[PDB]
């Protein structure tokens, strides 16, 4: 899963992430590909649908 | 998935709303999806433009402090205090309007004095002379004293005589003794400003101090002045739920909180010209129905039918039969403005305090209340010609209810079980006797709103039924009272259907339902009054009594202020919806543990109604064992 | 100690006394020895009304203690309090039956003890007619003999059938109160349990006049509450046993009035210190018209 | 980016890094990307049905909250609550001052020091003064001022400098102020769930509330403070963290309430306390002020100013602050934590502003001088715990001139009045230079710091640009303190930065090009000044070439200030965007439609040079409208 | 029309008149014809002071119009206003120089026109010693002859040197004011441009007594502002040209007093309607003390 610039940094995906791959960065939250279990729960928990 | 309501009429209208392609509060709640965790825990702050700041709801992990250095406890406590201040402001503005109306009463005017004995007793409570005086001079002096309670900067405020001396002394020692209402709201708003108060205990104490000006001054004065001007409620029959709407009559629904407008609309509905106009537009007559607290007021004083509580307001329009929807202030979903576009309904705002975009604004003129109400009602009546009867669906579901149980009415009912050779009459002594003997285990107040987070009316009904089954007499206000009315608990027959043995015996002896509707949200002051009298009769503080308050499905800031002042008065309060405080461990500990050391009561957070009933019974029993009864 | 705990303690004391006296009866007379009340057709009226069983021998009397045990559930709800009062009434009846089987003449004048069925039938005609507008059950001791005599004679002059339990009998004798069935002043006995001898008057009133069959306990209680105009005036300090017996009277729908400070229950348990207004207070509480 | 333009600030930030302590800059970095919904103002938490967040972009995503409230409604309610909070802070300050005035006595700790000012104020409040005891007059004036806060019947009392045209415009618009606490309560009521869901009405209610701050709360606080503690006059002082002394006890006064700082200043001259400072091995007592309380004591006594808002932590980082005494408002709670890393005694004194883990010594207003003396004694005794090896005071201090109240400005203007013409003691010379065009206009620079902007950069750049364009600048609060630190509050600055017309005016009147008019409540003075000018020219305040700027604001008080300045008819530039971008209707109201209502509007501009250009263009437009 | 626009308009009108009269001089005398003022070593003093250039022929007089053009920048800042006032002063000097070119004696008595250098040296010593407390530049017209005579004789009785421009010359004659160099009442001319003849007195005072070389304009303006106690009393309605010339007087540090409603500038441009206090107002405005 990969996050996009559409992210407004609401922090919902970060915590919801089972594997905790998602971390806050310089301009938006980011997804670590190596530890992402491809569940897609972050996409579900997003008011703007940034995680793709 | 989860059911939206336990009420069948609500479910039928939700199916109709789905068929009509209109959105409801349930649909918007679904669209909101997973709500923000930071805001839900109360660890988000936006009090200055250095922010927004969010700190971790879990201590020891993540970001600990806001930019200014404020901890999670500070952010949570300030957010809670601002909720209390907002609720206090709403109630105090309602009471201030009532006092100003009292100040403008006259013998030949639209607003008169209808209960002179109540006014004389209130004048006694305000140190206003009455003997050999004109009634309206007394009314104006009482109104002046009440208004001074709101904004006096020197001296002490005036509190009702039912408040025990011990409770006042405890407040003074704790530092929460109330000042003028607007002054306390301003104090809370000042101390939550960036770089002011960063100590959770002091913040909670300031919020308690502010809430006291609501419970014992604002709501109390509003209730008593409303009784003076519009009559003290007495036991009266009415009908509840959406079935009260008439297909063949003009349907005028009064929504909101301020009672002067609804009183004037009720008076205008009997005007011969308006009745003739309703006949001429092709209707059988005028059918006034009330919703939420204004519906509670007009129903307590005149038996006006109650159409429904908070989360039913939209569904009232969904019937397609509401020709006019007249709203003043508070708990008026703005979505109504959009929703009324899909029907013929005139959505009429009347208060400069509550403008709603795309609604029809007809300012209610307090200088000429009756003429202004007649004009608004004439607009509603004339809209009946735009009714589309093919879109009308009114569920055949309505329920008989009995209400009007003011403290005076309760005392009058209790006089029935007083032996004349013993006495005394006109006291709360029979209630104190049944509580002390253990025939009644206690008294519980069920108050509050609906909330989409809870199956609508489910928690209210389950809590009330559990309490009365455990021989706890229940007094209800607001949307909880209206849920009880719709369900059928506000009936004498309910005593033998739901109550336990002791409460059933008490209901049979006193000839009352097991659930007593004491009025609107401001009428929660009546409950305080009642408890205070009982305490004053037993020579104890209100925290020594087996009493409790429950808010199973609360949503509003007013509910937060109510729970805060109920706990501060010494009455344990159960909340069926978690307030946004879980992010601050210190605030949770203060509200649920340390408050008992301060004021002898505390908050209980319990989302399971059956568990809440069990906890309430256990707490009442332990307070009884402390008291020796 | 609150009202519920006082009633439970009184019921337990009554059960203990009943167990002791039943053990004494078993030791002296044997479990085959006959158990009966003089000239009655309902065996032990309270047990017969509660369960329908007729107690005929001492072994059955010993087995009747289980009724008392099962009627005492120590939970602070009104129904349990009424059941505990009924347990006290059953225990008092068992004690009186044991007294009758132990001694040939348990009661010596002026005390009359048990009231036979023919007396009940004789009193039934003026009961329903209205010549007897109520039954005044006076228990305990008044502060003076003069006040006890005044209250008793006020009830007598109003046509009420007054029954006396305890030291009020001696006070009335000192007060020159003329006693007897025709004079409507009946001394039952000096012990508290003797009050059961008027309770069985009401119970059998449901059995004879009401026609309710034995074992229909709720029907019997309803009949006593709505048809028998009885009330209790408890004077002097009240022990837990007295309060439990008053709870039994309340279970039969009979209001209890006292001059002592008690946890009042409206229309059921009332305190009236003023002895000059006790008669009027009782007549109002029992809704009696003279 | 750079953390500050101030070199002393940078040296102390290096020291704080070496000491392992965190600053406001570090916490701002830790916050990282702040929530977009809250930044745009489209998040709502006004009821427990929420939290609700709607899309800041119309036509996309979730449009309404659960109750049905739109983005405009959510934005407008959030803005109104910010205004209500700022109004509450200022009104509580003024209320404390009014109560102190009510408790004045001839032989007490709090006296009347400016009887002429009291008599003029009594005239403004319809209080008789002829043949009356001065303290009876003071008590009557305090009673009238207190009634302004909570009267439920009748009209409030407003200063005579407010033009009649502005009052009539307010009455027609429906924003004419009521009692201050009543207006705060009204705003809080109408933002409750299910009340006001119309942005225009919500903004008008917020303007109505802010007027009770600008013209009643702050105004009364300022005038009563002048009455009790003296009207400020031209006075010299020193600014920036270099004012701390290594060899003396250093007592730093932080906050806003002036009575405590006045009593501390008086106590510092007590012979016993001076002897005690000598006995603990210190050369003496060095009082330094920060933020608005520092501004007050500096305007009235020349107390050195240690620094403005975002420098407070760095004052402790020096290791030389023996006692930091705080009353209320803009007191970073992190100070308590920071005080653990040094010997500093962090003393809270107000029941309104408890701070966890600070030393609480409640300031007793019944005996203000003795209470101040015991607090100061605690600060002095802490000098023995000083660790001189941890002390680093940058040798960076700057001379400043301040004390420019309206009365002082009028006194200075009297010099350029021809005696044979007159009149004296008016604002007429200032009106003349503005009308003739020698001065293009007057601009008020106010507001806080904000980590979102390089600290003091926007203040200094805006001020220098304005004075270069022959716009005379009046400064208050932390902006005024930034100007003091930089060196703009100097007569020499006129020939170094000002344009030709302003340099000539400064030379003729003998004033700096930048006039420090006091604390944030003293912004009322600016209103007073502008009002007088308007009343002298027979026009409304919206016809004048005047403006207000808040280059680096952070507080709710700043929001209320900008709102009432715009409502009074003065265009306001904001250097930090307020959380309103999510509501297009609210943006349109604040920046476009407001001009139709009150003749002024907000300008949002984060580039100071562009802001200066826009201010000059707008002033020229208003001059062309006025014919000057 | 605000103050800045009034001054710019006046300067443009002064430039227009200068261009027209220079064209007449070119057409009648040619660009080789000599241009000079009677008995002076500073050529045209204002141009020599501002630029250091001496103008000798008509062709250079035509080339001096570019100085006026370069001094008029229509931007509403104080420095541009002062430069535009100096533009009016240069244009007025060009007009007066062309007057001497076109007509051999352009001024008829009582008007004296240009003031020669020996006169300046004659009255320079009293200017330094304070025997002449100041220079009263009176131009325009008073409401009546007696008002002008009263003000002029009030200045004369205090020892001030008063210069007259415009209809006040005739009003003073009707008021019987004795005019002369020894009487310190000098009528310059009926046209507004004749006020340049007292301006060059202050300019050459810097050149002769201050020892400032030509082209050092800022030093000369500083000298006239501190050393020459001159002031302007403008009576009667004021045209844009009069206001722009007053801006020229202000550029030299001379305050302008008037009885007309104007956009007053403190210490520089003042309105005094009371003719009974105009002398005292001017003395205070110019810091003049009479011993
Ligand atoms: S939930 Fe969406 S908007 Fe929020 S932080 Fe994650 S990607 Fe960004
Ligand atoms: S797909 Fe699942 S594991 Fe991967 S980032 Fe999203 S929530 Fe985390
Ligand atoms: S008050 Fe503090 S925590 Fe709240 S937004 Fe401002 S800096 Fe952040
Ligand atoms: S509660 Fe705070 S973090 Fe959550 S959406 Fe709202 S502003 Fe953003
Ligand atoms: S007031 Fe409306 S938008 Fe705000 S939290 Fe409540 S439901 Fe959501």
């Amino acid at each position: 899963y990969k996050i996009t610039e559409d992210c407004v940094s609401c922090g919902s995906c970060a915590s919801e992430c089972p594997a905790d791959a998602i971390s806050q960065g310089d301009s938006q939250f980011v997804i670590d590909p190596e530890k992402c279990i491809e569940c897609g729960n972050c996409a579900n928990v997003c008011p703007v649908g940034a995680p793709v | 998935e989860k059911a939206k309501s336990i009420d069948q009429a609500t479910l039928q209208l939700l199916d109709k709303a789905k068929q009509d392609g209109v959105e409801t509060v349930w649909d918007r709640k679904a669209d909101m999806k997973v709500q923000c965790g930071f805001g839900s825990a109360g660890v988000c702050c936006r009090n200055c433009s250095m922010g927004p700041c969010r700190v971790s709801p879990v201590p020891g992990k993540g970001v600990e402090r806001g930019i200014c250095g404020a901890t999670a406890d500070v952010i949570v406590s300030r957010n809670f205090a601002r909720m209390v201040a907002a609720g206090t402001a709403a109630h105090s503005d309602h009471g201030r309007s009532i006092a100003l109306s009292l100040y403008h009463t006259s013998k030949d005017g639209d607003i008169k004095v209808k209960d002179e004995n109540k006014l004389k007793e209130v004048a006694k409570s305000f140190n206003v002379e009455t003997e050999g005086r004109d009634i309206y001079d007394i009314a104006h002096d009482v109104a002046k004293e009440g208004l001074s309670n709101y904004g006096k900067q020197l001296g002490e405020v005036t509190l009702p005589p039912s408040l025990p001396e011990k409770r006042k002394e405890l407040w003074r020692k704790l530092g929460v003794y109330p000042r003028a209402v607007d002054r306390e709201i301003a104090a809370v708003m000042h101390s939550t400003h960036i770089g002011c108060n960063a100590d959770a205990e002091a913040m909670i104490k300031m919020s308690m101090r502010c809430s006291l000006t609501d419970g014992w001054m604002g709501s109390f004065m509003g209730t008593e002045f409303s009784d003076i001007m519009f009559g003290t409620p007495h036991s009266i029959d009415t009908e509840a739920n959406l079935g009260v709407l008439e297909k063949n009559s003009v349907n005028v629904v009064l929504h909101g909180h301020e009672p002067l407008l609804s009183e004037m609309v009720v008076e205008a509905a009997s005007d011969p010209e308006l009745v003739e106009l309703a006949k001429s537009v092709g209707a059988d007559g005028i059918n006034l129905c009330g919703m939420c607290c204004t519906g509670n007021e007009v129903s307590m004083r005149h038996g006006i039918k109650i159409a429904g509580n908070f989360m039913q307001q939209e569904l009232a329009v969904v019937t397609g039969a509401v020709d006019g929807l007249i709203v003043d202030v508070q708990c008026i979903m703005p979505a109504l403005a959009k929703l009324s576009k899909s029907y013929h309904t005139k959505f009429i705002t009347t208060s400069p305090k509550a403008h709603i975009t795309d609604s029809i604004y007809m300012e209610f003129d307090e200088e000429n209340p009756l003429d202004s109400a007649k004009k608004i009602l004439k607009e509603a009546i004339l809209n009946f010609k735009n009714r589309d009867q093919s879109k009308v669906m009114i569920p055949e579901l309505k329920c008989k209810a009995i209400l009007g149980y003011s403290v005076e009415e309760i005392i009058n009912k209790l006089d029935k079980v007083v032996n004349t050779q013993i006495g005394p009459m006109q006291t709360v002594k029979p209630l104190a006797d049944v509580l002390v003997s253990g025939v009644l285990r206690g008294a519980a107040a069920v108050v509050g709103c609906n909330n989409p987070k809870v199956v609508q009316d489910s928690a209210h009904i389950e809590t009330i039924k559990g309490l009365i089954k455990n021989d706890v007499i229940v007094v209800v206000t607001g949307c909880a009272a209206q849920a009880a009315a719709k369900y059928g608990l506000l009936q004498k027959e309910a005593a033998e259907k739901y109550a336990g043995p002791g409460l059933a015996t008490v209901c049979k002896l006193v000839d009352i339902p097991p659930v007593l509707h004491m009025g609107s949200c401001v009428d929660i002051s009546r409950i305080l009054d009642l408890v205070g009298r009982v305490a004053n009769l037993l020579g104890v503080d209100m925290s020594d009594l087996p009493v409790a308050g429950v808010a199973p499905e609360w949503m509003s800031e007013k509910a937060v202020a109510i729970g805060t002042y109920v706990v501060t008065s010494g009455i344990d309060t159960w909340l069926g919806v978690a307030p946004p405080v879980t992010g601050g461990p210190e605030v949770v500990d203060i509200l649920t543990n340390k408050m008992e050391d301060w004021v002898g009561a505390k908050f209980f957070i319990e989302t399971d109604p059956h568990k809440a009933v069990e906890q309430i019974v256990n707490r009442m029993n332990e307070k009884r064992k402390k008291l020796g009864i | 100690m609150n009202l519920f705990q006082t009633v439970f303690t009184g019921s337990k004391q009554a059960l203990a006394a009943a167990e002791g006296i039943v053990k004494q009866a078993v030791d002296e007379k044997g479990r085959d020895y006959k158990v009966a009340f003089p000239d009655t057709a309902y065996s032990l009226p309270v047990i017969f009304a509660a369960t329908g069983k007729k107690i005929t021998n001492v072994g059955e009397l010993e087995g009747a203690l289980d009724i008392v045990r099962s009627l005492i559930v120590e939970e602070e709800m009104l129904d349990k309090l009424l059941n505990s009062g009924l347990a006290t009434a059953v225990a008092a009846e068992i004690i009186e039956a044991a007294k009758y089987v132990l001694s040939d003449a348990p009661y010596a004048e002026p005390c009359v003890g048990f009231i036979s069925d023919p007396i009940i039938r004789s009193l039934g005609v003026p009961l329903v007619t209205g010549d007897i507008p109520g039954v005044a059950v006076i228990l305990g001791e008044c502060p003076d003999s003069e006040t006890a005599a005044k209250i008793i004679k006020d009830y007598q002059s109003k046509g009420l059938l007054t029954c006396l339990v305890g030291k009020v009998i001696d006070q009335a004798i000192e007060g020159k109160v003329k006693m007897g069935l025709d004079l409507r002043v009946i001394p039952l006995g000096y012990d508290v349990t003797s009050v059961i001898h008027v309770v069985t008057i009401a119970i059998r009133a449901a059995l004879i006049f009401g026609g309710i069959k034995g074992g229909q306990l709720n029907d019997i209680l309803k009949y006593t509450a709505e048809r028998v105009p009885a009330f209790v005036n408890a004077f002097g300090p009240l022990s837990e046993l007295v309060v439990s017996a008053g709870a039994g009277a309340i279970a039969l729908g009979f209001p209890v009035l006292t001059d002592q400070v008690v946890p009042e229950v409206p229309t059921l348990l009332l305190t009236q210190k003023d002895y000059d207004k006790m008669v009027k207070t009782s007549l109002e509480a029992r809704n009696i018209k003279i």
